[PDB]
């Protein structure tokens, strides 16, 4: 600590908030498609931040005048029904973006400024990149007094704040400091935000933020300075896919057997995005010598790296019985040191991006690659175990590969889909939930239907025009996650609902809930068809649901989706199911005067 | 005159920083040794 | 009681009305009599003790009495006592205060185009304030007032010249890059923007120091938003606005003329250039066809004013040099 | 009488007072009179400070 | 404080007295009434009680006159955003039909349209909205709020609605039924919006109401013919 | 505490004072605005508590000044310079 | 040339003072510890 005048708080710097008093802990957003803020009441304090709270990180910004854009947005959101054309609206559209773009310039024109009490704040979230505000309405659903927590992209509607301390230590227009128990308050709502004392139907460690007259004095806490960012280096908030060059990865899966496995997927090439997500994501964190979980390691880190799907670290038995899966790591045996490897060191002090080698904690042990497997796997064709031993070498380097933050924010989006859709789908086919969640699961899917296309919609259901834009990395993200399985599971649950045919009891009676979600379901499943064959490998599962289609629903194009692209080898398994005799027999079982579908199967 | 003085002076000044860094490095190393310690 | 007493002064300065050892009244003489009293301290302290909303909205109406044509001693009158003693930030901020209030009201005003629409009271106050400032600033060349855009009250409480600019930036919607300039043009509001336009131009004319920074350096974007009137024509092609669009353009190139007034400056001209396109000479040539579209009128631009359709191009052709 | 702002209304202010002294009598030329260099010298002292 | 409470009580008594002979009362008070309107903290205190009393008195002193009811035509937006509670009495008070037909804009139509979404439950606000509907001239004005959005409050609970109805029958819900009836009343026949509205709602009701009537309630029998 | 000791060449009468945003490595400048307290040699946190002494037999409002080594950011109090003209009066 | 040399040189020189101050601070701290000592 050789500070002269620093450590205050500055615009362009990331931080985290902490509740105090009646409720204690951080503020997060459980869920990524969701909108509910959360205050964990028990797991966090000043000296022991718990495991998953990378998601608590908040970035600070300048203001961003909401107005022009608000007008455009308001015109776009209908009810007027008229007084709109390209001469007005589309001439306002490019009159919106460039003056939206100058907000991004002014963002990059304030790298550091001493923040005084009273000015704008414009808080912003790291992982979501979707910042919070309130409205001047009263949609406060638990405690009925005048607030709302909306995480928004455009967001410049009352997202301006004004900040004051709790105590009369400083004054209006003085430099803030880390540890200031500040108040925080929207400039037009008037009511400062507050830590509620309520729970709801989620995990039992749930709470949320309300906004009332009384106060919750929030101490910010800092672990990152500014002017050091993405910037071809590593910080204590990054993610990484450590790939080798013998075989350019290493694996990490949870095995039901106690040891776990580093098999090599029969190849590793180019160190590309062609990789399973769950095996690869480690985060990089520093120690900072502090109880607060720190950042911005700059040589001599004694770093440690944490898994993303589950929470575990490195460990090693040096000679005896590495990818040892230890949850909690305040010991010595989870913290490593790293090699110079031509970045020569006396006082180098700069964390470059290219290549590293490894050495463990305190013994300074050489982590290498050996030639043996575990041989519990009973003849996998190729597999190698990762062993360590203090013999020094120059051979077993592997690269710090920076992952773009756009790809990690698509990963959890797919993860949060299965953590929501994979649970609700089994129950509304079993019983009854709120009908507003049927509205809520709709735009859940409707946000998904142009997520996978990669482009924001202009119409409502115009999914055929964006069909000409493929990107394999998103469908591989959707393949490796279980979203597809869950959606097909959901289809079967409504089939069981009709059972407890499909057109009659479910489609012909209600017409609102079930036809619309299948149209939400079919075009998603159609979207995975046109890129690569491993999606078509799943058609060896999704052939029985098209075998049981009968509502005349939208699902018939999936048959064209299975067949439009000529499949000769896919059809070698697909028509190689041999149930075309059932399928065209089902077409023959379709004994109504609608014969065209049968003709189409024959045509395929 | 200014160029030569700048050069010699500059070199010496730059050269010194180096001692200091080794000692500083050691302190943190001692902290790691302390954790390594059983 | 004090309002009718102040309102008595406004009638006393009222002249050229009611006519259909006696002293011969001189308009200059009337102003001089008022100046002889010098009772401008009634305005020089009235805003300084500003509490009555009728009073501050009325005393500026009394300010046009010492103003409105003469002000030879009257411009020298406000100059000395205005730098007189320790009320400057208490006074200039008091006028400044009205500007801030007006800006907020303007921001929160009308929204968009898809017994009449009454303007806000704060907006009306604005017209009087603008006029008062313009009159004070203007005297045919106001040296000291121009210097007075800044002040040495420490704090200094405003830069009301640049403080003019944002209020001038506000009325046009301030961010509308373009076509919604017609979407911002208020058929009942343009008369506010009219006097709101020329008061900037009167702030400019003469010395290139005090206007020179506030031309396009002020960081309130809207220098081109000034010149956007040169950039195109109003969408509501009204009847009384037909002359008004001429009156707008007549007010338009006046401000552009004071844009570049003392040459031998590069970047100041670049502010006129950095938002503008080189093809606007053909837009000036479009006025040559607009003046070519001029009907059988004998219009000569000498003595008291008149908007020539070619004359605006004649004004616009001055931007050629 | 609301003429045509000051660099015009200067000469109207002159003409009543006869005093001839506003034409470019000898000195003007409007030629180069290169002044960028003086500014450069001013910048150069900057180094001394 | 004590003096302030007494004035409110006195005002209520005075309002009743003024009410019993309206033209005279309004004329005499058009001064005092104007002052009261001009007068028109957030806690259960002497100010809370005074506000409630004032609203009731106004509802009565405002209720007698229509030109005097037109005399308080300004400043009425102070309760339209409020969405809940005391504003509703004033809204109910504002109606005489000819006057209502003659004068309402669409800026309060979404003022209860968004008030359909937020601003509390609005139990009497449906009657506060149906009284604002009040008359196919307002039915032409009622198609716009029917055109804009669906808020109703579980109204169109088809099979699920039937289950909800069973719960309502077992043991608020009646208010929701009344609100649905009010919406139906607003519906009326042809207008572009009116015809369409009558159509969607009508089909749903026919399948369902024909069903709800079969699985019947007594207050639901009163509104179902509406 | 406000312990009234006449002679103070010991350790228990000599304090040390807090940076409180005047950041220190080698700050070395005694500013004027605000300080916090720490005693001698133990470096004890001087704070403000909520209890009275209650010898006073119901004064309407009173608070005692107690100290305890729990660190905080709350109990700052200002070095208020008094003009020398007022002390000479 | 002079500006860059001034800048780098100046920075290094200013940076060094800092080590020295910590050691110096400690000495006086030791004196206080000595009085604290029972």
């Amino acid at each position: 600590m050789s500070d002269k005048m620093s450590s205050f708080l500055h615009i362009g710097d990331i931080c985290s908030l902490y509740a105090e008093g009646s409720t204690n802990g951080f503020i997060s957003t459980l869920g990524l498609v969701d909108d509910r803020c959360v205050v964990q009441p028990e797991a966090g304090d000043l000296n022991n931040p718990p495991k998953k709270f990378r998601d608590c990180l908040f970035k600070l910004c300048p203001m961003n005048r909401y107005s022009a854009q608000k007008q455009f947005w308001k015109a776009a959101k209908p009810g007027a029904n008229s007084t709109t054309d390209a001469v007005l609206l589309n001439k306002l559209h490019h009159a919106a973006d460039l003056e939206k773009k100058q907000n991004e310039t002014e963002n990059r024109k304030l790298l550091g400024t001493v923040i005084q009490y009273g000015n704008v704040i414009q808080l912003l979230h790291l992982k979501s990149n979707k910042y919070l505000t309130v409205n001047k309405r009263l949609p406060a659903l638990l405690e009925k007094n005048a607030m709302r927590v909306t995480l928004d992209e455009a967001g410049n509607e009352g997202s301006w704040f004004y900040i004051q301390p709790f105590y009369k230590l400083r004054s209006i227009g003085d430099s803030v400091v880390i540890g200031d128990k500040v108040v925080l308050n929207p400039v037009n709502a008037g009511q400062p935000l507050h830590a509620s004392s309520h729970q709801l139907v989620d995990n039992p460690g749930c709470n949320e933020v309300n906004s009332v007259n009384c106060n919750t004095s929030w101490k910010i806490v800092l672990f990152m300075k500014w002017s050091d960012n993405k910037d071809d280096i590593l910080k204590g908030g990054d993610v990484v896919r450590l790939f080798h060059a013998e075989q350019e990865k290493f694996l990490t899966c949870d095995e039901h057997r106690k040891k776990q496995h580093v098999f090599l997927r029969t190849t590793g090439r180019q160190s590309a995005t062609s990789a399973t997500s769950s095996k690869a994501l480690w985060e990089v964190e520093v120690v900072q010598h502090d109880p607060c979980r720190g950042g911005a390691g700059y040589w001599n880190s004694l770093f440690r790296f944490k898994h993303l799907a589950t929470g575990h670290y490195l460990a090693a038995e040096v000679d005896p019985d590495s990818l040892v899966s230890v949850p909690e790591g305040n010991d010595i045996s989870s913290i490593f040191e790293l090699d110079p490897t031509t970045l020569r060191g006396g006082d180098s002090l700069v964390p470059r991006n290219s290549y590293v080698r490894l050495r463990h904690l305190c013994t300074n042990t050489w982590v290498h690659s050996t030639n043996i497997p575990i041989d519990k796997e009973e003849e996998k064709p190729v597999m190698l175990k990762i062993g360590t031993s203090p013999l020094k070498e120059d051979k077993e380097a592997f690269a710090i590969v920076p992952v773009s933050p756009a790809e990690v924010r698509d990963l959890d989006f797919a993860n949060d889909a299965s953590k929501v859709l994979g649970s609700i789908a089994g129950k509304l086919e079993k019983g009854t939930i709120t009908q507003n969640e049927r509205r809520s699961v709709t735009k859940l899917l409707e946000d998904l239907v142009y997520f996978v296309t990669g482009g924001t919609n202009s119409g409502q259901d115009v999914l055929e025009v964006v069909f000409s834009k493929p990107n394999r990395e998103r469908q591989k993200l959707m393949r490796e996650q279980n979203i597809l399985k869950q959606i097909f599971k959901l289809l079967q649950a409504p089939f069981t609902d009709c059972g407890d045919l499909r057109l009659e009891e479910l489609g012909d009676q209600r017409h609102a809930p079930f036809r619309h979600i299948c149209r939400l379901c079919y075009r998603v499943l159609r979207h995975s068809q046109q890129d690569y064959r491993k999606n078509q490998e799943y058609i060896a599962k999704q052939f029985g649901f098209m075998q049981k289609q009968i509502g005349y629903d939208v699902l018939a194009e999936d048959t064209i989706t299975a067949l439009l692209h000529n499949n000769r080898k896919l059809l070698e398994k697909h028509i190689t199911a041999a149930e075309i005799d059932t399928f065209v027999s089902l077409v023959r079982k379709n004994r109504e005067p609608r014969f065209l579908d049968y003709l189409s199967d024959l045509c395929v | 005159l200014e160029s030569t003085m700048k050069l010699v002076t500059n070199l010496s000044g730059q050269l010194s920083e180096l001692k200091d860094q080794m000692t500083e490095q050691r302190k943190q190393k001692q902290r790691i040794g302390l954790l390594g310690h059983p | 009681l004090c309002i009718k007493v102040l309102q008595t002064l406004r009638e006393m300065m009222t002249k050229d009305r009611g006519y259909g050892s006696r002293g011969e009244m001189s308009l200059a003489e009337v102003q001089c009599h008022l100046d002889k009293e010098g009772a401008s301290n009634l305005v020089i302290d009235l805003i300084m003790n500003a509490s009555s909303d009728r009073v501050f909205h009325e005393s500026i109406l009394l300010a046009i009495a010492l103003l409105e044509g003469g002000n030879t001693t009257i411009q020298h009158s406000f100059f000395c006592r205005l730098t007189e003693d320790k009320k400057s930030e208490k006074f200039f901020k008091v006028f400044y205060d009205r500007m801030k209030v007006a800006q907020q009201e303007i921001k929160a005003t009308v929204t968009v185009n898809t017994d009449d629409l009454e303007m806000s009271a704060v907006i009306t106050i604005m017209q009087p304030i603008l006029r008062f400032l313009q009159l004070l600033c203007e005297n045919h060349n106001r040296d000291l007032q121009n210097f007075l855009r800044c002040q040495n009250n420490k704090t200094n409480y405003n830069l009301v010249c640049e403080t003019l600019q944002f209020l001038d930036c506000i009325c046009g919607s301030t961010t509308g890059g373009l076509g919604l300039l017609g979407l911002y043009i208020n058929e009942k509001n343009v008369a506010l923007i009219n006097q709101t336009l020329e008061s900037l131009t009167e702030y400019c004319q003469g010395p290139c120091h005090e206007n020179q920074n506030c031309i396009a350096t002020h960081e309130s974007n809207g220098i081109d938003i000034i010149t956007a009137l040169i950039l195109n024509d109003i969408n509501p092609l009204g009847k009384k606005r037909m002359d008004l669009v001429l009156e707008l353009k007549n007010n338009a190139s006046k401000l552009l003329l004071a844009i570049m007034e003392s040459r031998h400056d590069s970047e100041n001209a670049e502010r006129i250039l950095y938002n503008m396109r080189p093809k606007e000479l053909v837009e000036v040539i479009k006025k040559a066809y607009m003046q070519g579209e001029v009907e059988f009128e004998d219009g000569e631009n000498g003595e008291d004013g008149a908007a020539s359709p070619r004359n605006v191009g004649h004004n616009i052709y001055i931007l050629a040099h | 009488s609301t003429e045509y702002t000051g660099p015009e209304s200067y000469v109207a202010e002159m003409i009543r007072e006869r005093n001839l002294d506003w034409f470019p009598r000898m000195r003007a030329m409007s030629l180069v009179s290169s002044d960028s260099e003086g500014e450069q010298n001013e910048l150069r002292n900057l180094q001394e400070k | 404080s004590y003096n302030y409470r007494v004035v409110k009580e006195i005002l209520i008594r005075l309002s009743k007295l003024c009410v019993q002979e309206s033209a005279s009362v309004r004329k005499s008070r058009k001064q005092q009434q104007r002052l009261l309107r001009n007068m028109g903290k957030a806690e259960d205190t002497k100010m809370q009680e005074i506000m409630r009393l004032a609203h009731e008195f106004l509802q009565n002193f405002c209720a007698g006159n229509q030109q005097n009811q037109a005399l308080l035509h300004k400043h009425i937006n102070l309760f339209l955003n409020p969405g809940i509670l005391e504003a509703v009495t004033m809204q109910h008070i504002f109606m005489n039909n000819f006057q209502l037909c003659s004068e309402i804009n669409e800026r309060v139509v979404q003022h209860f349209v968004h008030c359909i979404e937020t601003h509390g439950r609005n139990v009497q606000y449906i009657k506060f909205l149906q009284t604002i509907v009040k008359i196919k001239k307002c039915q032409d004005m009622v198609m716009a709020e029917l055109v804009n959005s669906g808020e109703d409050v579980l109204v169109f609970y088809n099979d699920r609605a039937s289950f909800q109805t069973l719960i309502q029958m077992m043991r608020l819900f009646m208010y929701h039924i009344h609100l649905v009836e009010l919406l139906a009343v607003c519906t009326e026949g042809k207008n572009v919006y009116t015809e369409i509205k009558c159509n969607s709602l009508l089909p749903l009701d026919d399948i369902v109401r024909v069903v709800t009537h079969e699985d019947c309630i007594p207050e639901v029998k009163i509104a179902y013919i509406n």
